[PDB]
């Protein structure tokens, strides 16, 4: 009907779980473009580890650990946002 | 400002904020005595002439005692 | 030679018997 | 019954049933009748202070004590933060009690109401030819006696103050006479307006 | 906002499943009787409202003998010196005094219990609590009676209560109550004659049990004699 | 002395304190119902 | 099977307003009920002694780091003493706005979204908005003195 | 009726029709706790009144003013109650 639907958010914790997980882990991958092989993650992780040594002192205005953030949230909230729209779409009649 | 643009797309601005007003909440507990509209046409000429002539006086007024004085006392 | 304390606030005490004037007069014209 | 100057005119709120009532409120304070049993139990306070103060005062004057506005600085048995505990715990309640029977609610009551009203104005005499003058009040008493003619406020620092204050006061019931007979006392503003 | 009024149908995180009386038919073989069982043995029943004061003494005296109990087993210092240590100065100490704390009451440093902060918080919320069971204040919880020692509603989250048999229940509450308060009497009086707390007496009275008793330290005087 | 006392007072007196009281006094009366 | 979410206000489509996740939401809804100008049923002057706690515990704070005298020594002081005058002020001002708005009879009614008819808010009202001024100014008071005391004793604090 | 299909006007529901809903305001009587409310009713006893309200709001300012013009400028140490205190310069044609 015309009355507001209080379940609008469709809150589903497969949803929650399969967008998290399926950044991590393409995240966690081995990138050759980083040092070592390392992943988005894996040098993300290490300077949390760095800058939560300094726990009150945040990181320096130069410090990397902002430019991962950057990419992996953008990546991580893609992942949520589409996943959120395809479960709800592929539900409904949005693709079959 | 009171000069160029006039009355009507104020009133239309103003009628968009009383409905913002009206659904805000916490702000809908705090209502106006008075229905909030735009100036008027002739209200709005005198309000834009009086700022006119204000700066006009008050920037040659500043002008003309800050320069004399800084060259002569 | 500065004015004395007496002189400024005997001109101040006319000032507010001037200014309850005033306030009669504007009450009588606004009725 | 006789009000605060011959050819005076009590307010409306004013008709004589509160102790002491002369018909003196040109501002309207008490206008208000919701506020006015406060503001009448506020004289009653101020007067009965000031009562109280008017005796310790001149009976430390005239015993040799140290003067009533040295009295502070004198060396007490408690020290000054202990004092202000026990002025704020006892005050606070004797207040709450005096607040809560005021909250539950002739001859004697006039005679106090007059009293209260000499004190508070002899308490702000004594500050103010203290301030003045720097003398004590029983000091003072006796300057005055000694030269009556010229030993005065209005010879004072404040003189011309105090002479142009009683020039109003006593210009101020001739112009409220032009302002009855004149205008019809039909004001519809008060002093103070709530 | 709508008045959704739904169905929660939660159940207890743990609710104790019904296992009756594990007592035996006779409650009371003891010396005397629980109130409203039988008649007091000694001394005559004060009133209705003795019962209750009862239960609350024990229930306090409890806490408070397995609380000294606990910190003379977790740090030695016995119970009625341990006021001395969170004081409006230097309460610092008391931070540091449960064995196997992951993390001080007091970081290293000022960061600190503050005997006032401690104390302020300490009537803020007992004397809220104990107002709360007594008939001051108000009732915050209407499906429970003030005035009763034995409310069971909030209170038995875990169902103990429901599970058993309610009254044996209550009965040897009430016997571990009297011992307890019984057993705190005797701390008070031993660490008036003895000036040490009740493990460090306990353990005296262990390590040569023929000494280190009441008639040995009397045979000294409780050191005033 | 007047110097020394009356422009601290009188500048928040005429404007702080008396704004506030004349405006607060003018909209209780503009916004005062007729009747 | 293709759910729309935004929807006209209580199902009228022409009333001037939508109801959206912003407005409609369970979370906000019951956050916004939760707080004490929406709780109707209890006296206005409660609802003001909380708001006004909160109101001055905050707005302290700007004048403590960022008044003229936020360098001194004195900084916290002249913070406080300028949220208390700021309360004041706020306390006139609702004196001055209970006076003046509620003066009309207001003769139509008040409903909640499921169609039950309630009483109006005693707040909404002269004497009732006094009392909530009454409780503002006290809340506003306690919380200004409150901050002061926390900038005086909180520990991490600077 | 206000309830029926394609039906929003009801003049038995005016509340309905006009719009006129509280959205999120709640009826409960308590949300308080009874002594702390007591507390805060007798610290608001006499305020309680718009007119004392008045009178405290007056007497407050005189107060405020009195002890900034007496006391409390010289206590913020105010540049403007500090004196110049330094030498004084002349404008120009010698005019000081
Ligand atoms: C009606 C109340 C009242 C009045 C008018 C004054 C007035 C005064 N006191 Mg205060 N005081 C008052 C209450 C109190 N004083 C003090 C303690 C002091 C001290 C210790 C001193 C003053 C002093 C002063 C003067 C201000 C400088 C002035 C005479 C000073 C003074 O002039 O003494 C030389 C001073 O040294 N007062 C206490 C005790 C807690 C009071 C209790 O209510
Ligand atoms: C998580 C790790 C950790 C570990 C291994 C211990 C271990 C211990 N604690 Mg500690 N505690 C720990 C964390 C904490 N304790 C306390 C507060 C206490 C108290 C209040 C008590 C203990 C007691 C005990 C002992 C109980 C043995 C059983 O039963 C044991 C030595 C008990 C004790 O001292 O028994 C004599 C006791 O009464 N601990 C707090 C604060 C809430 C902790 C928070 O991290
Ligand atoms: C980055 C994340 C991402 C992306 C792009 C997609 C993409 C897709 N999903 Mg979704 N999906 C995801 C994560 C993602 N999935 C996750 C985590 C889950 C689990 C919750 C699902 C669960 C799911 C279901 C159940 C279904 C889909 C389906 C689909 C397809 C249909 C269209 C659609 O919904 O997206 C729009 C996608 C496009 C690629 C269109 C063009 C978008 C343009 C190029 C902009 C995009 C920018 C890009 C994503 C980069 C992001 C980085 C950021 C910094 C900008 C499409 C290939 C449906 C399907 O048919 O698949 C077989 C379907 O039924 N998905
Ligand atoms: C219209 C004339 C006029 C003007 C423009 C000023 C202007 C000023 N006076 Mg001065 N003053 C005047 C007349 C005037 N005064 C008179 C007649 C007296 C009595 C002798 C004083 C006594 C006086 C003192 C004692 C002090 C000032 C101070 C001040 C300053 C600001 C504080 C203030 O307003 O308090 C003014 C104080 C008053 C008590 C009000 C006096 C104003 C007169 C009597 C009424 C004028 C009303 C006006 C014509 C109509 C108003 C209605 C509408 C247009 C707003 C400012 C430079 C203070 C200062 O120097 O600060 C640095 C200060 O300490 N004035
Ligand atoms: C537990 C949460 C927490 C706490 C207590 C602080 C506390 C502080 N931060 Mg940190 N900060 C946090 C989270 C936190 N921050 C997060 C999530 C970020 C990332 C957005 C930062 C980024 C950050 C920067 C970049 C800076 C601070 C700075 C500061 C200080 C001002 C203060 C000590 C500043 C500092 O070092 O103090 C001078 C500073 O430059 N913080
Ligand atoms: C307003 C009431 C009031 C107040 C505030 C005081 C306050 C004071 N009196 Mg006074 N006094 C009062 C009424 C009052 N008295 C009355 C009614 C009598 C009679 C006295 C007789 C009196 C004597 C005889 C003395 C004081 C003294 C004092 C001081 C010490 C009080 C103690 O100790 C203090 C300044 C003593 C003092 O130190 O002298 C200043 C002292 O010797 N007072
Ligand atoms: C303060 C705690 C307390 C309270 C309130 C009660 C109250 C009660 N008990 Mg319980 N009881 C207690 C302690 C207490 N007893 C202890 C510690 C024991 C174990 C020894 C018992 C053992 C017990 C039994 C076996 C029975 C009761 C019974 C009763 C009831 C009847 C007695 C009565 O009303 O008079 C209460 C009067 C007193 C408590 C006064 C006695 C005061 C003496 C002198 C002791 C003082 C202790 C100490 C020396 C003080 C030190 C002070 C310090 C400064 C040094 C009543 C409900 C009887 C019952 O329920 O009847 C049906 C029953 O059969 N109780
Ligand atoms: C060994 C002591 C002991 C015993 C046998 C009991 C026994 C009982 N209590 Mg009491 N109680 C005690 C100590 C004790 N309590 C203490 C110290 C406190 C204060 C924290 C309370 C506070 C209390 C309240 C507020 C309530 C009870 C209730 C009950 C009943 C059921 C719940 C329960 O505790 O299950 C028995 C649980 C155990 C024996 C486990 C103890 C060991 C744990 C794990 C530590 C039962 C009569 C309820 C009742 O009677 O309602 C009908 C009720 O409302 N008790
Ligand atoms: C639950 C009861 C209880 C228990 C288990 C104990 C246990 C103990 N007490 Mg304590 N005591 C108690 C009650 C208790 N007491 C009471 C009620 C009193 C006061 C009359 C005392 C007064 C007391 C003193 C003065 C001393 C002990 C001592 C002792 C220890 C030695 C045993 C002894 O001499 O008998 C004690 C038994 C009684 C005195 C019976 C009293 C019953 C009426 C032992 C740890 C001694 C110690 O510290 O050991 C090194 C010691 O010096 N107790
Ligand atoms: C208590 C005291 C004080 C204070 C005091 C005071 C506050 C004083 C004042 C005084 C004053 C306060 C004065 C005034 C005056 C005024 C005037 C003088 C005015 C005038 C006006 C006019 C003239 C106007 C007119 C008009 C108008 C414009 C409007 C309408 C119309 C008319 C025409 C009516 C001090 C603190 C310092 C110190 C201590 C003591």
């Amino acid at each position: 009907d015309l009355k507001f639907d209080d379940d609008w958010k469709k809150s589903n914790v497969a949803v929650h779980l399969a967008s998290l997980f399926g950044w991590v882990i393409p995240s966690a991958s081995p990138c050759p473009a980083f040092p070592d092989n390392a992943s988005l993650f894996k040098v993300f992780s290490d300077r949390i580890s760095e800058n939560l040594a300094h726990f009150p002192t945040g990181p320096s205005a130069d410090d990397p650990i902002w430019l991962y953030m950057l990419t992996w949230h953008m990546g991580l909230f893609a992942c949520m946002m589409f996943g959120q729209i395809g479960v709800q779409a592929r539900k409904q009649g949005y693709f079959g | 400002m009171f000069l160029i643009s006039w009355r009507g797309y104020w009133q239309e601005l103003i009628e968009t904020l009383v409905w913002a007003h009206e659904r805000t909440p916490l702000a809908n507990f705090v209502k106006w005595n008075d229905k909030p509209v735009a100036l008027s046409i002739v209200q709005a000429r005198l309000v834009g002439l009086t700022h006119f002539a204000v700066g006009f006086v008050l920037t040659y007024a500043a002008f003309v005692i800050a320069s004399t004085s800084g060259k002569f006392g | 030679m500065p004015l004395s304390d007496t002189q400024v606030f005997t001109a101040l005490f006319v000032a507010l018997i001037t200014g309850i004037l005033s306030l009669r007069l504007g009450t009588q014209l606004y009725k | 019954r006789e009000l605060w100057y011959p050819g005076a005119v009590a307010p409306e709120y004013l008709n004589g049933s509160m102790a002491g009532d002369y018909g003196f409120d040109p501002l309207r304070l008490g206008a208000n009748v919701e506020t006015l049993p406060y503001l009448q139990e506020a004289e009653l306070m101020n007067g009965r202070w000031a009562m109280a103060a008017t005796a310790g005062i001149l009976f430390t004057d005239a015993t040799g004590l140290p003067k009533w506005w040295e009295a502070g600085a004198a060396d007490y048995g408690y020290d000054f933060q202990t004092l202000v505990a026990f002025q704020v715990v006892v005050m606070g309640v004797l207040e709450a009690f005096r607040v809560r029977g005021l909250m539950k609610t002739p001859d004697k009551r006039v005679k106090e109401v007059k009293n209260g009203r000499l004190a508070m104005v002899a308490f702000l005499g004594m500050v103010s030819s203290y301030a003045v003058t720097g003398l004590s009040p029983l000091e003072a008493l006796e300057a005055h006696m000694a030269n009556p003619q010229a030993v005065n406020l209005f010879t004072s620092a404040v003189g011309g103050e105090s002479v142009a204050f009683i020039a109003f006061l006593s210009c101020a019931p001739t112009f409220l006479l032009a302002q009855k007979t004149l205008g019809d006392g039909k004001e519809e503003f008060r002093p103070i307006p709530w | 906002r709508r008045t959704k009024a739904s169905v929660p149908a939660k159940r207890s995180a743990f609710k104790a499943n019904k296992f009756g009386s594990l007592a035996p038919p006779d409650l009371y073989p003891e010396f005397g009787t629980y109130p409203g069982g039988g008649e007091s043995p000694v001394i005559p029943f004060g009133s209705e409202k003795n019962a209750e004061r009862e239960i609350i003494h024990g229930r306090w005296a409890m806490l408070g003998v397995t609380g000294a109990w606990a910190a003379e087993n977790g740090t030695g210092i016995p119970w009625f010196t341990a006021g001395t240590l969170c004081t409006p100065d230097d309460c610092t100490a008391v931070a540091d005094k449960f064995p196997g704390a992951v993390a001080p009451l007091a970081p290293a440093g000022s960061g600190y219990p503050n005997f006032w902060a401690v104390l302020a918080i300490e009537i803020f919320l007992v004397g809220s609590a104990e107002c709360y069971r007594t008939g001051l204040f108000e009732n915050p919880f209407p499906e429970l009676t003030q005035g009763d020692v034995t409310p069971g509603g909030r209170f038995d989250p875990l169902g103990f209560a429901e599970a058993g048999d309610l009254e044996e229940l209550k009965i040897k509450e009430l016997k571990h109550s009297r011992l307890a308060m019984f057993a705190w009497l005797g701390c008070i009086m031993q660490a008036l004659a003895t000036q040490e707390g009740p493990i460090a007496n306990w353990t005296a009275h262990v390590a040569d049990p023929i000494h280190a008793n009441v008639l040995t330290n009397a045979a000294k005087g409780f050191k005033f004699y | 002395m007047a110097a020394s006392l009356l422009p601290s007072i009188f500048v928040p007196l005429v404007g702080l304190v008396f704004p506030a009281v004349a405006m607060a006094s003018l909209f209780l009366y503009i916004e005062k119902e007729q009747v | 099977d293709k759910v729309q979410i935004v929807k006209p206000i209580n199902g009228d489509p022409f009333i001037g307003m939508l109801e959206t996740p912003v407005t409609s939401s369970p979370d906000v809804a019951n956050f916004l009920s939760n707080l004490p100008a929406y709780r109707t049923g209890v006296a206005p002057l409660l609802r003001g002694v909380e708001v006004g706690l909160a109101h001055g515990f905050f707005v302290t704070g700007p004048f403590i780091k960022l008044g003229p005298l936020r360098s001194t020594d004195a900084a916290e002081l002249a913070g406080c003493l300028s949220g208390a005058g700021l309360v004041l002020i706020l306390t006139a001002c609702l004196s001055i706005y209970g006076a003046t708005a509620f003066q009309r009879e207001e003769v139509v009614g008040l409903k909640t979204l499921s169609g039950r008819t309630i009483a109006k808010d005693p707040l909404q009202s002269s004497e009732g908005w006094a009392s909530f001024t009454s409780g503002w100014l006290v809340g506003g008071l306690s919380g200004v003195a409150w901050s002061y005391v926390l900038t005086q004793v909180l520990p991490y604090y600077s | 009726k206000y309830g029926d299909e394609s039906v929003y006007f009801d003049l038995s529901d005016v509340e309905a029709t006009t719009g006129s809903w509280d959205v999120y305001g709640v009826d409960s009587a308590s949300r308080y706790p009874e002594q702390q409310a007591a507390f805060f009713e007798a610290a608001a006893q006499g305020l309680g009144r718009r007119e004392a309200v008045y009178s405290v709001l007056a007497v407050s300012a005189g107060l405020l003013t009195v002890a900034y013009g007496v006391k409390g400028a010289k206590d913020a140490k105010l540049p403007i109650t500090v004196g110049p205190q330094q030498p004084a310069q002349v404008g120009p044609r010698d005019r000081i």
